[PDB]
């Protein structure tokens, strides 16, 4: 089925430009949907930002229009977004999305998980991973001093679904963040059955298994 | 661009039905029958619930209704269940061909106090091998969504290299929260006793961890 | 009460490409055809084989409503006897047609910036359409003497063109939705009655 797919940096500096791609799998851009890019500020509502038709049509926000272009790839099957002369308010999470139809808006139907973009002066840093030893009992990792979030943890290499809580990571006093990813399993699985770690950071290219 | 106000938060109570309004212009909700609602769930994408004013896709339970008076968009949630509590925006086309999202609601379903779960871990040994030390206080399924954290060494108070996050919702609509104790090797193994005080409506749980 | 739904053809949020027109049988009902007129300033309002104003003395068998968007340019083809693009591949109407055609401009609700491509048309076509044919395939059109088989590309194309409504175009290039009401008398009891 159609699944979009963000792609981009996720820090950006003041006043630089932010570059995304969506990537389109389970059906072809030249489709009659409008493609388009939606925003969220951390805990603050929905934007849209803009939309852009294969045949070359745009339409933005009168908001951001001065500073937003957006393109198709038809050829690598995606659609970009460029937003130019970035500040601190334009750190959010981006997600791309679509009209039901290539017409007036008829609704979204098929979304991207999101990226986060975090438009900040500071220089990125990658994380420093721990293991955590552990009725049921518990095992973790800390993935401490990381900056930008957020970073992706996953346990098995994905087989291992149930009982795994990420928790929302901890600004710290030095502007960076920890995080901790639990796992509760049962007391006869700890010396019995094997749990490897996936932590990984996209803004400085971190892939570290425990 | 055009303001689509929406209360701020909204409450119900399982099988309650509850109704989110979506007040706009006549360049946008009033003029068109093009409205959108969106169901968010923390951490995920925005659902479609209702396109076109009262349409709902195919897989969106018949308990979301959608409908329009004048410059006023309405979704209503019947038979209201746990799995509905989430943020609510509404969305319309404009005269000036563009789309605007209204401001957003917190749908809050009742569920009941529910005590926290702590889990404390040690200096990993890597980390005591990197000249540093932290203790991680994992507190989670907690509602309401506020507690307090204290830690406290070989019996005594700690007040310094205490970082505690904000009480965030879970999947479950419970809250889970952390607090980091940021220390040094020599103070790990510099005391025996290492204790986290998380009070929750009064009632104290406390977890306590120490190196071997 | 028992009233006709006009207000669900005229009134509908989107109308049908005029390729994949739409027709409503209206039927077992009073028609309160008065409000028609009251409703909007229809820009087109044609009759053929009756007076508007006569259709709340009469009673009919069946009425057909027949709903879709083309250009204002094309109005005039939505008539008995016509010729272009919309007479011959889209919606044909027969040369002893009765009833009325109802068109109006539609540029705030179907015209879009950047262009509305969901109202389509058929561009190519082996044959002229009969009288209320529909046809709905998306087959590939085969314009050079070599066949296509089945495979879009040079001198094979897509059948359906796109409108791209924009809301800068001139009068003549903007959406106007149309209302094609037939009246039908049968061999059998008139159901559909105006008020009395
Ligand atoms: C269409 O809607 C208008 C109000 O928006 C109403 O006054 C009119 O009677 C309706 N037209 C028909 C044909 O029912």
């Amino acid at each position: 089925q159609v699944e979009l797919q963000e792609s981009g940096p996720g820090l950006v500096k003041p006043s630089g430009t932010l570059s995304l791609t969506c990537a389109v799998s389970g059906g072809s851009i030249s489709s009659n949907n409008w493609w388009t890019w939606v925003r969220q500020p951390p805990g603050k509502g929905l934007e849209w930002i803009g939309e852009i038709h294969h045949s070359g049509g745009t339409n933005y926000n009168p908001s951001l229009k001065s500073r937003v272009t957006m393109s198709v790839d038809k050829s690598k099957n995606q659609f970009s977004l460029n937003l130019y002369s970035v500040t601190a308010a334009d750190t959010a999470v981006y997600y791309c999305t679509r009209d039901r139809a290539g017409g007036t808006y008829s609704g979204f139907d098929f979304w991207g998980q999101g990226t986060l973009v975090t438009v900040s002066s500071a220089s990125t840093k990658g994380p420093s991973v721990f293991p955590l030893a552990p009725g049921t009992a518990a095992l973790g990792c800390l993935v401490k001093d990381y900056f930008p979030e957020p970073v992706t943890v996953s346990w098995n290499s994905g087989a291992l679904t149930s009982g795994v809580h990420t928790f929302p990571a901890v600004l710290q006093s030095s502007g960076l963040y920890s995080l901790s990813s639990v796992v509760t399993v049962p007391s006869s699985s700890l010396g019995t059955q094997t749990y490897i770690c996936n932590v990984n950071h996209k803004p400085s290219n971190t892939k570290v298994d425990k | 661009q055009a303001v689509v106000t929406q209360p701020a938060s909204v409450s119900g109570s399982p099988g309650q039905s509850i109704t989110i309004s979506c007040t706009g212009t006549s360049s946008d909700v009033g003029g068109y029958n093009y409205v959108s609602w969106y169901q968010q769930h923390p951490g995920k994408a925005p659902k479609l619930m209702i396109y076109d004013v009262s349409n709902r896709p195919s897989g969106v339970s018949n308990r979301f209704s959608g409908s329009k008076s004048g410059n006023t968009a309405s979704l209503t949630i019947s038979g209201l269940q746990a799995e509905d509590e989430a943020d609510y925006y509404c969305s319309s086309y404009t005269s000036s061909s563009t789309v605007v999202f209204g401001g957003g609601t917190k749908v809050t379903v009742l569920q009941p106090k529910a005590n926290p779960t702590v889990t404390l871990f040690p200096p990993s040994s890597e980390e005591l091998q990197a000249n540093k030390a932290t203790l991680v206080c994992l507190i989670s399924d907690f509602y309401p969504g506020a507690v307090t954290v204290a830690w406290k060494a070989d019996g005594s108070p700690v007040k310094a290299g205490v970082e505690t996050t904000k009480p965030s919702k879970q999947s479950n609509n419970k809250y889970a929260a952390s607090s980091y104790l940021s220390l040094t090797p020599e103070q790990w193994k510099s005391h025996r006793s290492y204790s986290c005080q998380v009070t929750h409506e009064g009632s104290t749980v406390e977890k306590t961890v120490a190196p071997t | 009460t028992n009233l006709c739904p006009f207000g669900e053809v005229f009134n509908a949020t989107r109308f049908a490409s005029v390729y994949a027109w739409n027709r409503k049988r209206i039927s077992n009902c009073v028609a309160d055809y008065s409000v028609l007129y009251n409703s909007a300033s229809f820009s087109t309002f044609k009759c053929y084989g009756v007076s508007p104003t006569k259709l709340n003395d009469l009673c009919f068998t069946n009425v057909y409503a027949d709903s879709f968007v083309i250009r204002g340019d094309e109005v005039r083809q939505i008539a008995p006897g016509q010729t272009g693009k919309i007479a011959d591949y889209n919606y044909k109407l027969p040369d002893d047609f009765t009833g009325c055609v109802i068109a109006w401009n539609s540029n705030n609700l179907d015209s879009k910036v950047g262009g509305n491509y969901n109202y389509l048309y058929r561009l190519f076509r082996k044959s002229n359409l009969k009288p209320f044919e529909r046809d709905i395939s998306t087959e590939i059109y085969q314009a050079g003497s070599t066949p296509c088989n089945g495979v879009e590309g040079f001198n094979c194309y897509f059948p359906l063109q796109s409108y791209g409504f924009q809301p800068t175009n001139g009068v003549g290039y903007q959406p106007y939705r149309v209302v094609v009401l037939s009246f039908e008398l049968l061999h059998a009891p008139a159901t559909v009655c105006g008020p009395k």
